[PDB]
């Protein structure tokens, strides 16, 4: 069918309804009264993050080269990384919930809970 | 931690008072010292694994003992090598930190809180990091306000082993 | 003569101890009076007292007192005399005292005099007797009387939220202020005039809070862009 | 609380990794713009009165459920708790505003705060519209160019509004 | 007072702590920062006797009931208008301690610390003093960065008063 | 409150004891003074409609240009004149729950606690309302006892004003 | 707290309303049975001792699970919080009396009562007994015509014993 | 807190029961083993310190994820921590060793100890790991020869790594 | 507390007079040895450990009748609090250092000192030689030209040894 192609479901826009109080982010005064925040790194003020600092590369140069001391991937995750991007607090856009994830079901290869629930 | 900002954010949030014009030239003095100090952790990172390997081949210069004698607390063997290599990587690392937040900051979160309880229940003497310190702060190979900017940082972490 | 019963200890922060020689930016600044404070300091340790013992929110005329204010700055009452001042105050006792019942009410107390949160429920059961058969001259004298007290603050510094937050972290524990409000969610419902206790969020036909897409002109906006300088 | 280098810090502590040169460069050009930074903060400090009583006046101009009698503004002290509530949050904006982050102001002002509102009784969503009201003000006043030189400073308004917003969504 | 000087020296002693790099740039802050209020300062004292009398006369212009309405409060007879002069000097006055000093101290200090018991008690509105600081921050013919200095301690001081 | 009833009951239960013959005299005066206070409260509340817009133009004869100054603060338009007519029933009303509760205890509660901080943010003068209340107790047609059941709670609220 | 004149003075006020004649004619036959309502918490103040060690003796003449060993007032301590926890309920409802309604009772005693009791095992409703024998203890003590004008004042006794009936079923 | 004897002085009073004979020989050899009780804790006293930090040098040597980057242990300030962590519990236990039971162990170190390592961060099992490696470096310290008499201490030693397994189990 | 600017910003009030053309040259003068200020205390700051050390080491090889038994630094406890007594006294004055006059170390370190070490029976004397041993060991060390430009910065040399000297005669 090609590159450019329109699909009805890939339509995320007010075209086949006209509510004519929806546009795109243009002056500096619409931060204030019309926009929000952007959901996403793609959709960022460009080079800042989604909340709006400058963007940082992310990755450091390893300290201390050795395979039982010094970082690996058997090392834990640090508690204050989650921390550092406010992504404990219930507000923020990356707060993960655990009550609904796929991890908190149980498992079926358990035998206990089969016979418990035949 | 003790930035700048943290410390001018405090002391207006103690009062319960806006960021007065006080605050302001506090925050713009850590601005314009930044760009010497920023240079400064630029030459260290590079510089960093022969100043590593540099002064722990100074402290077993200084103190031979600590190749020789059996025990844990040594390294006379592989393994002590390695975490006294590891430590020094450690001080150097936390040097670097608190030359970009500006202000000791990092290493009295991470280095200085609780250090003589591991040095007295781990056995081993602050002598040792110090001897280590002063090999760092004499062959950075930094000049002018950069050479200030780290000297004032080491010499933090000297005090606080003495 | 009915001696206060025992209740069990738990786990906090403060009962543990620190380590931290050279603290960071989270010490909430001793207001002592053997600093010897100028009179701009005593004024900013009235504001310190008012912001501890009353809330944030109390600091309103009507409720500040200026006279135990002049005998403070006289030397004559020290500061542990002045919070014994503000508990007993008489703003104090019809926005906080009459608006709960003596378990909440001497949470309250724990919270904002002691500066640490209570152990269990058994302690609020516990110390919420000495309020009742005493007044409250009498639980406010054997609160600052405490080993707890005396050991933390003395009797010259402003008390504070003693060991809120962990030293590595970010998020550390609520303050108590916003976790401990005037009245709670029983007494508000019929007797503190508060209906509805909740709020749907305000719809609207001109919408104010979209999220900006990816290529929208807004994120590149900008503005005398090359300085051009010379030739 | 961290700001915005302590907290790049941080994550390169918990992985135990130095700095590499291109966050070295992250972090320049945020000295790059100090004095952008500054200007912001300074005109909304100098405007904070104005912007917390008229963002206020045009609350109740709009829900004039709220000051009728029975209403959760209808005292002398409820209404002074209003608007010392408006300035506590315009207060940690600007905390966050010098600070890069969003740390100082979602740790000792927006934990618990919903549960606190939910508690006494106060509409959340009405002060939600009350800080987007001092959103638009404070952003229309930091795109004045008295007393400040000739160039561009949108991407930190953007960064400003970021913060507002947080606060708005972290009261319902 | 709210000096940064006296700022960082609160929070090192508050730590009970010496006086480490993070204050030392906080006063390096306000070091490079005065040479600009200092001028502000200066061009502020000599243009003093035509500034007080012109927010003065604003003040009439714009509640013209001040000199009619007779009563102590109200600028009517000469006494009350020696007095108004006089309250508008010690602003000005005031806004260029607080430009040397560098921070909201002196005023803190000495006009905003029991200043609405004043005008409770003295029943005199805080709408002509607000009125009176804006034409001198109309009018004070300054520019640049000094202009910016000398606007802030007025705006604190409208602040206050609203 | 600051009824008699709960004044009594407050004292009796910071001792811990019970309601003796002190706290009974203190509650039997409130009620033999009641027969008195409760005629001023009926005759205001007939009186109420005709002494609101009596207060609201004396104000706006008093002060003139509260009328003409353009602005949201002045009865300048429509809205305003409907404030400040809401503003002058919102005293009498408190007036008249102090004269059955006996003392000043609605409006402590309701009126004169934060009244200073709504009458500096909305940039309006105490003295309008103590215009307003003289009006009041000057127009109120009531004599004997009953006249100085009213003058006080009248009193008491132009005394927290000024 | 509140007393009966400022609860509907909280009603008018919430509503903006005027007070009527009629309810002016409501306050004014309070004031006139003053006299009557002070010489019944007069006559409970003066025999408040009788009262709670009467009811509690004959609370464990009935009851004698308590006092025996295993009990819960099998202790001289636990014996002497029984006794002061009467002498608490006695003094509140004797402070309602005179406030003509019960919310110093509501507030400040029985708000958190039940819950304390099943937090520390005390059986609430033998608390409830020993209430009851305090209310009948009071309104026959109520009901003497020793030192007071001949009268009739039958209905503020009804008034009386509501209150220990509110404060019997707010702690089973 | 109680000691053993105070335990079943409880137990007797709570029904009002005298003690019986058969009692007095249970109190009675407590009694005769009271040096043999008191030599345990005095050789556990004079070897905490090389109790407490051989067993934390032999933790991370098996579990070294703790004290490498992003450990729960990598600081100065954590592993500090974990070090005066340890020194409480082995504190604990030599209370509860001279108590006789275990309730000053449970009462004022284990109550709530569950519940701060769940919102800390840190891994119970670890803990857990660490209270059984000073366990029996503590038992067989305690049936060192040197010092004492030489006779049999044996259910003693098996009541002291009761109350480490009573320490263990409780903050996972 | 006051600096050297806030002192004559409280001269120029108390007497109610504009600020002369003449002080903000005498205040400019001040401004232009700005980093000369900052200078000595960093190098002051930086060797404040050995300062202590060696001039508390240099003060009992002289005056050997304190650390020697019934003198008054003849324990562990009072030789440590002698050091941190040291210790004191050398941040203040850099704290008077950096604020250009001597207020904060008048006001919060020397107000009672005499009256103190007279109470405890410390030697005064002792502690003025002391101080005058930190005296010279710090401005030798501020006249050390090792990571400064070359220049002259002897007039602030003096007026660091007045603090010092001040120090010294108030706690005889
Ligand atoms: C210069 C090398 C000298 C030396 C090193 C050595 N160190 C250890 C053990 C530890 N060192 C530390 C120190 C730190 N850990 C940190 O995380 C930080 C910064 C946040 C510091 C400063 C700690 C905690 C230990 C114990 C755990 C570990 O790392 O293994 C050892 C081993 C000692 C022992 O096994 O008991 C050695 C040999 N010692 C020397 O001989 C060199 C001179
Ligand atoms: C625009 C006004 C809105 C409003 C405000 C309102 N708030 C309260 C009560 C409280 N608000 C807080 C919030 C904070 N306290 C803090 O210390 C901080 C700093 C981080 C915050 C954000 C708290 C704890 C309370 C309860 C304490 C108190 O009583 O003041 C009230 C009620 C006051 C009262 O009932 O006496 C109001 C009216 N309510 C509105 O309707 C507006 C939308
Ligand atoms: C613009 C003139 C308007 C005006 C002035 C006026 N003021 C007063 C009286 C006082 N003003 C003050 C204010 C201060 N005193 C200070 O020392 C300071 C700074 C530290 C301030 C801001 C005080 C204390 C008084 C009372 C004592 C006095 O100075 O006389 C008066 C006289 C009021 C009276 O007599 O009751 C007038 C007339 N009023 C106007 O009408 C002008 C618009
Ligand atoms: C005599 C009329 C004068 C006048 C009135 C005026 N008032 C306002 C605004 C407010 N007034 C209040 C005062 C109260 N509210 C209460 O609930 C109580 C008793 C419990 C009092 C005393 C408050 C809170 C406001 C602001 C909210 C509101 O009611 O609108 C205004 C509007 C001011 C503005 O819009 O900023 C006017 C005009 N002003 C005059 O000019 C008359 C002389
Ligand atoms: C007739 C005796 C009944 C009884 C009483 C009993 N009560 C307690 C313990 C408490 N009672 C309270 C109740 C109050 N405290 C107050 O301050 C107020 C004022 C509003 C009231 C109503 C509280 C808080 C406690 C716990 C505090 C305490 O320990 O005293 C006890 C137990 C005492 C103890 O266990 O040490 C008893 C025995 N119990 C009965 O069996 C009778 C029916
Ligand atoms: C072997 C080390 C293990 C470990 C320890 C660890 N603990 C903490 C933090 C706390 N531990 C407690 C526990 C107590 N506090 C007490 O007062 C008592 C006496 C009854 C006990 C048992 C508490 C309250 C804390 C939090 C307070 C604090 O911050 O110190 C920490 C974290 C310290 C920090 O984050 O700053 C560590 C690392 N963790 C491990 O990984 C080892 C298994
Ligand atoms: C070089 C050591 C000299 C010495 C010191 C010494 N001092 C003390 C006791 C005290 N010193 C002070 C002084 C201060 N306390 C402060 O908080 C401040 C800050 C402004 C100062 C300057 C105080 C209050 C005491 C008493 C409190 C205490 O007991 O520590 C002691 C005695 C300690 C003791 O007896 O336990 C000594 C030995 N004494 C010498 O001989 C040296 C000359
Ligand atoms: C005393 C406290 C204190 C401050 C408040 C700042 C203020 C300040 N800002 C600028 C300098 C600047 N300030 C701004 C900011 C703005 N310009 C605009 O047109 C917008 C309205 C606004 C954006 C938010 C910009 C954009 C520059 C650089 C000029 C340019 O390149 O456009 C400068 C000159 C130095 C430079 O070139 O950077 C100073 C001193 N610094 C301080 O020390
Ligand atoms: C010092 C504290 C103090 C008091 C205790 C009261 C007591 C008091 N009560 C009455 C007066 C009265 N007291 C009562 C009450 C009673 N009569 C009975 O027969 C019943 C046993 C009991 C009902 C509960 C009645 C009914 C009257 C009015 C006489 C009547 O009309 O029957 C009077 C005479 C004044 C009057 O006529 O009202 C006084 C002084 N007043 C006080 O100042
Ligand atoms: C100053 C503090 C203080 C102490 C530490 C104790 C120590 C102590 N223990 C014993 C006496 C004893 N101590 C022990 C204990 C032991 N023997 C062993 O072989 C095991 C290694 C260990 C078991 C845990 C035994 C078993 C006896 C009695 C000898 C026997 O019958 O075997 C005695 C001699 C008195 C007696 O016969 O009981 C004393 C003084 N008493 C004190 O007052
Ligand atoms: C980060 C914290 C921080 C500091 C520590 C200072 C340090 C500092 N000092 C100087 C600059 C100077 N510093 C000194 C001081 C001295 N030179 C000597 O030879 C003596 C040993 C010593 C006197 C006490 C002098 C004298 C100058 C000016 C050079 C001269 O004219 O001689 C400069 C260059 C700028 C200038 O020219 O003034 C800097 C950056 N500034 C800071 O921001």
């Amino acid at each position: 069918s090609g590159y450019g192609d329109y699909s009805y479901s890939t339509d995320r826009t007010k075209g086949h309804v006209n509510q004519y109080y929806v546009d795109k982010a243009r002056s500096r005064s619409d931060w204030g009264n019309r926009n929000v925040l952007p959901a996403s790194e793609g959709d960022a003020v460009l080079g800042r993050t989604a909340k709006g600092a400058v963007a940082v590369p992310e990755f450091g140069i390893p300290q201390l080269d050795d395979p039982v001391l010094g970082f690996g991937p058997d090392s834990m995750v640090d508690p204050r990384i989650a921390e550092a991007d406010g992504a404990v607090w219930r507000w923020d856009a990356g707060f993960v919930d655990e009550s609904m994830t796929l991890a908190s079901c149980a498992d079926i290869s358990d035998e206990a809970v089969a016979d418990e629930a035949f | 931690m003790k930035t700048p900002i943290t410390e001018a954010i405090a002391t207006a949030d103690n009062q319960g008072r806006f960021l007065s014009n006080t605050e302001l030239q506090a925050v713009n003095g850590r601005y314009q010292r930044a760009t010497a100090s920023l240079t400064a952790a630029k030459a260290l990172t590079g510089s960093a694994q022969r100043l590593i390997t540099g002064a722990a081949q100074a402290v077993y210069n200084k103190f031979p003992y600590t190749t020789q004698m059996p025990g844990p607390a040594y390294a006379s063997s592989a393994i002590g090598k390695a975490k006294c290599a590891r430590d020094i990587g450690y001080y150097l690392r936390m040097v670097t930190y608190c030359l970009v937040v500006g202000g000791t900051g990092p290493m009295d979160e991470y280095l200085v809180a609780g250090l003589e309880e591991i040095n007295r229940s781990f056995d081993l003497s602050p002598s040792w990091y110090i001897e280590a310190l002063q090999y760092i702060k004499n062959s950075h190979g930094l000049s002018g306000q950069v050479a200030n900017e780290a000297n004032a940082y080491i010499d933090y972490a000297i005090n606080t082993l003495s | 003569s009915i001696p206060i019963l025992k209740y069990s200890l738990s786990t906090q922060n403060q009962r543990v101890e620190s380590f931290e020689v050279n603290p960071g930016d989270e010490q909430y600044r001793i207001y002592s009076t053997d600093s010897l404070p100028s009179s701009s300091e005593v004024d900013q340790i009235i504001w310190a007292a008012y912001r501890q013992i009353f809330s944030e929110h109390q600091i309103l005329k009507s409720t500040k007192q200026p006279f135990l204010e002049s005998q403070l700055r006289f030397n004559q009452i020290s500061i542990k005399d002045f919070i014994k001042g503000l508990v007993l105050s008489a703003p104090f006792r019809d926005l906080n005292y009459n608006v709960n019942n003596n378990y909440r009410f001497v949470e309250i107390c724990v919270q904002r005099v002691l500066g640490r949160d209570i152990y269990n429920e058994r302690e609020k059961i516990a110390w919420s007797i000495i309020i009742a058969t005493q007044g409250l001259e009498g639980f406010i004298d054997t609160l600052l009387n405490t080993q707890e007290y005396l050991s933390n603050f003395g009797d010259s510094i402003v008390p504070f939220q003693r060991r809120r937050i962990i030293p590595q972290r970010s998020k550390g524990e609520m303050p108590f202020n916003l976790k401990t409000p005037r009245y709670g969610i029983e007494f508000r419902s019929k007797l503190a005039a508060t209906q509805f206790s909740w709020a749907s969020p305000i719809r609207r036909f001109r919408p104010q809070e979209q999220q900006p897409k990816a290529g929208d002109p807004a994120l590149f906006l900008n503005m005398v862009q090359e300085m051009g300088p010379g030739l | 609380m961290l700001d915005a280098f302590a907290k790049v810090v941080a994550q390169a502590d918990a992985r135990g990794e130095f700095l590499s040169n291109t966050q070295i460069d992250a972090l320049s050009k945020m000295v790059k713009e100090g004095n952008q930074r500054l200007d912001i903060v300074n005109k909304v400090t100098s405007n904070a009165s104005a912007i917390v009583t008229n963002s206020a006046r045009a609350l109740f101009a709009e829900q004039p459920q709220l000051i009728q009698p029975g209403g959760n503004a209808y005292t002398s002290r409820r209404m002074a708790a209003c608007l010392r509530d408006m300035e506590i949050v315009l207060r940690y904006v600007s905390y966050a505003m010098i600070a890069g982050d969003s740390s100082v102001l979602d740790d000792r002002c927006l934990n618990g705060l919903r549960e606190t509102y939910q508690a006494l009784g106060t509409p959340g969503s009405s002060v939600a519209v009350a800080i987007q009201k001092m959103k638009d003000a404070s952003v229309a006043l930091a795109n004045d160019t008295t007393g400040t030189p000739i160039g561009d400073c949108s991407s930190l308004v953007a960064e400003l509004a970021g913060y507002f917003d947080r606060a708005a969504v972290s009261v319902v």
